[PDB]
């Protein structure tokens, strides 16, 4: 990102088995952002 | 462990394909259970 500050994250779930009974009923998802110079990061997880 | 003769006892030279697979659950389908398993992942190998 940089011209504002915004990304687009499209995720395909056809890798993800979507339709049998390897569900947990639950996505955790996990976003983590971070800077060209500092390295530094900051992380953000839940739970879909 | 496969093997094939003629009639009167004789090797016969020729391809042999083995294709093995099977369906997952099959739950019924709509108003039941839309979306379910695979058409079965159908695996193949041939030899001579
Ligand atoms: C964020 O806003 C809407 C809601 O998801 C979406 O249509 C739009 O494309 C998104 N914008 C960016 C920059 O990801
Ligand atoms: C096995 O047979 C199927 C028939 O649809 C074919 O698509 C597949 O390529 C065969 N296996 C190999 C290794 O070629």
């Amino acid at each position: 990102l940089g011209p504002d500050g915004a990304f687009y994250g499209v995720v395909s779930l056809l890798p993800f088995q979507m339709g049998q009974s390897g569900f947990q009923m639950s996505l955790g998802v996990a976003l983590t952002v971070t800077e060209e110079g500092t390295g530094i990061q900051v992380t953000h997880q839940f739970f879909i | 462990n496969v093997s094939a003769i003629y009639t009167y006892g004789q090797p016969v030279p020729g391809s042999v394909t083995i294709k093995c697979c099977r369906e997952a659950s099959s739950y019924y389908g709509r108003k039941g259970n839309c979306f379910k398993g695979n058409r079965g992942i159908c695996t193949n190998i041939t030899g001579e």
